[PDB]
Order: C-alpha cells, then structure tokens, then sequence
DNA sequence: CCACTGTTACATTGTAACGGCA
DNA sequence: TGCCGTTACAATGTAACAGTGG
C-alpha cells in the first residue's frame, strides 16, 4: 500500500463513475428487468453524497462484471491524484507517429526497458556522443 | 563536501607537481651516476694497463 | 533585456508586478518578503540562471541592484 | 579514491536540482493564493497555526 | 528545541482558543485573575438581566 | 488581410496486462 | 490468491501554430 485511500473522495469518484457509464448505456446492475435495473439507478441516482451507502449500493445492486475494471479505474485515479501534486511526480502525454513508435518500441522489447528507460539511455547516449566529439 | 573534495584535489595537484619536481632530480643523478660509473671502469682499465 | 529575467522571476516570488520593484529599496523590509521568503527568492534566482550562490555571497542580495549586480 | 567522491558529489548535485525546482514552483503555485487569500481569509479563518 | 516543539502545538491551540474567545468580547485578557474578574463582571451582568 | 484547414502537443479518462506483496 | 502500483496504450477534446486560398 503506497497511497492511502480516502474515502468520502474514492466514493464520490466511484458514484460518478458509475453514473457516466449508466449515462453511457453500460448496464450498472446485474437485474436483466428493466424496471429493477431503473429503480437501483434511481436509488444511485437520489444516492449521490453519500459514500458509507453508495458502497452499500455497490455491494447490493453492482453489476458482477464490471467490478474490476471499477477496481482498477479506481487504482489508476488514486495514483494519478496522489502523483499530480508535484511536478517530478507528473506524467507528460505525447503522442508517436506510427513508424516512429514501431522503431522506438522495437528497441524497448529488445532492451527489455521501458519507454522512459530506453529513451532516457538513448539520449543519455547521445549526450555522450556529444561529450566524445567536444 | 564539495569544498573538502575540492580542497583535497588542490593539495593533491601541489603535492603531485613536487613529486614530478622529484622525479627531474632522479632523471639528473641517473645521468651523472651513469658518468661516475663510465669513469670508474676508465680508472680500472688504466690501472691494469 | 537578461535583466528581464530577474525583473521577472521577483515578481513571481513576491507577489509584485515587473515596475513595482524599486532599485533602492530592500527585498527583506521594502518588499515584504520576510526571511523564508526572501530565502525562496534566492534559491529561485540560482535555479533560473542554472549557477550557485554561497551562503555568504546570497546574504548580500537585500536589496533590489544586487539582484543584478552579481548576474550580470 | 577522491574520484568515487567527486561521483557521489554529483549524484547529491542532481538530487539538489530535483528539490530546487520542486520548491521554486511550489513558491510560484503559492504566490496567487496568498494574493487572493489577503481578502481576510488568511487572518485567521485559514491560517489554523495549530 | 525538540521538547519545545512537544509543547509548542499545546500551546498555539490554547493561544488561538483564547484570542476567539477574547476577540469574540471586546476586551483581551491578560491574566487568569483578568479572566476571574471578566467572570465576575459577566455574573453581575446576567443577574441585573435577569 | 482574412478566413478556414492541417498539424502538434499536450490533457483527460479509462482499460488491460504485469508484476510485487501479504 | 487478491490487492496495488505500474506501464502502455485508446479516444476525445483543445490550444496553438502553419498553411492555404480569396
Ligand atoms: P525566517 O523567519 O523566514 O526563517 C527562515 C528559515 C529559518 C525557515 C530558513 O528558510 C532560513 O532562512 N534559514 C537561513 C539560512 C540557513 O539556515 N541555511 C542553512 C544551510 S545548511
């Protein structure tokens, strides 16, 4: 356990979560009747602010198969608010032409490095390359 | 600590500088012991002559 | 000019704008800059010129010339 | 030997790089709150010192 | 400076209850005799209220 | 000149797959 | 295992710049 989970923040994000997948048609709720399905909907819906029963709701009209990627959505958000604070701690997103990304990943596959580490080897090589020739 | 490395590599560079002073001076005595030496064998072969 | 540099950066560090700053008053008192502050602004200074400050070299720094006077 | 140091120097260098720029751009997010904040909030309503 | 510190937030959250409190009348206070005579004022004034 | 288009460099959120660890 | 961090993506939205033609 790196980043300690707090719940009246974890809960909300969870209960929006779910409401843009209910918004988005994602089945939240394992009743194949619709009109159970809509009645758990509007209780999560009437539900908002409130985390100690929105999990309850979870626990009790929660989809079966969306539970881990609500897990893992979830891991994702804390580590990105725990690591947005600082700027070393930040992720800058880029994105790679195709020929480009297929070379560059080729040599991390090869290298068994990561992107950061294979670019950062690489650059430090030819800093050094650098160095060499002044 | 990057003052004492620094301060040590200065003592470092004084103390090398003389050792290389030192080492001129060998190089001189080498060159005048090989003389003493080519004398001591002329003496010699005068004597046995 | 490079000047612009400090001039700026202050103002980031103090809360002022580019003209508030005066070459005569004094970053401790004048500016309200008080000792963790004015602590701040002289480390952001040497971040931003990528050099080093001593200690005994920074404490010269109370007023807004020096800011300058050892960049330049 | 003194060349092992001279590397550890380096290392505790580039970790001082690391820490002056986190703080340079905490005092710049900081800045504007503290402008703000001067509307008697900061008083004693948020400066909780305890 | 380490035993200061133990008695340090102790103390700022006592001086901040007291600043509210005394702010919240309009005097100060400067003293536990101050208080007990404030006290006493305040008793003389909910009796005559009353 | 001016407008509209193409492009880059991000951000923002979500997800699957690894791998560590009790 | 079950959670938890971590990576490498995907999809979309924006700002900013560079082009293009009238
Ligand atoms: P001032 O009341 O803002 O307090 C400043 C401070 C003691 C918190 C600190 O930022 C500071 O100004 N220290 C003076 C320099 C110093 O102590 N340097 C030590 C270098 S190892």
């Amino acid at each position: 356990m790196k980043y300690q989970q707090l719940e009246n923040l974890e809960c909300g994000w969870k209960w929006a979560y779910l409401i843009r997948k209910h918004q988005e048609g994602e089945p939240i709720t394992k009743y194949i009747e619709n009109s159970a399905a809509h009645a758990a909907v509007d209780k999560l819906i009437k539900l908002e602010s409130e985390p100690v029963r929105v999990l309850e709701w979870i626990e009790q009209h929660m989809n079966p198969d969306l539970f881990n990627r609500m897990k893992q959505t979830i891991r994702a958000r804390r580590k990105r608010h725990f690591n947005a604070e600082h700027q070393h701690t930040r992720k800058k997103s880029i994105d790679l032409d195709f020929p480009v990304w297929h070379r560059l990943s080729a040599l991390s596959q090869r290298r068994g490095n990561t992107l950061s580490e294979t670019i950062v080897q690489l650059i430090e090589d030819a800093e050094r390359k650098e160095k060499y020739a002044n | 600590s990057h003052k004492q490395l620094a301060t040590e590599q200065y003592r470092h560079v004084e103390m090398a500088r003389e050792l290389a002073e030192q080492s001129g001076a060998s190089s001189d005595l080498e060159t005048d012991h090989q003389a003493a030496s080519d004398h001591l064998n002329l003496v010699q072969t005068a004597m046995r002559q | 000019t490079i000047e612009e540099r400090v001039k700026k950066i202050i103002g980031e560090q103090l809360g002022v704008k580019q003209e508030e700053v005066t070459n005569n008053a004094s970053f401790v008192e004048d500016l309200g800059a008080d000792s963790l502050d004015t602590v701040e602004l002289v480390m952001a200074l040497e971040e931003e010129f990528d050099t080093e400050i001593p200690d005994e070299e920074a404490e010269k720094i109370t007023t807004v010339q020096a800011a300058i006077d050892y960049i330049n | 030997e003194m060349e092992n140091v001279q590397k550890k120097l380096r290392k505790l260098e580039r970790d001082y790089y690391q820490i002056r720029e986190q703080v340079v751009s905490a005092k710049a997010g900081w800045c504007a709150v503290m402008r703000m904040v001067k509307d008697n909030g900061v008083e004693r309503r948020l400066h909780r010192r305890e | 400076i380490q035993s200061l510190t133990a008695r340090a937030p102790v103390w700022l959250a006592a001086q901040d209850t007291l600043n509210q409190l005394c702010e919240q009348s309009g005097e100060t206070l400067a003293s536990s005799n101050d208080v007990t005579e404030y006290m006493q004022q305040l008793l003389e004034r909910e009796r005559e209220a009353t």
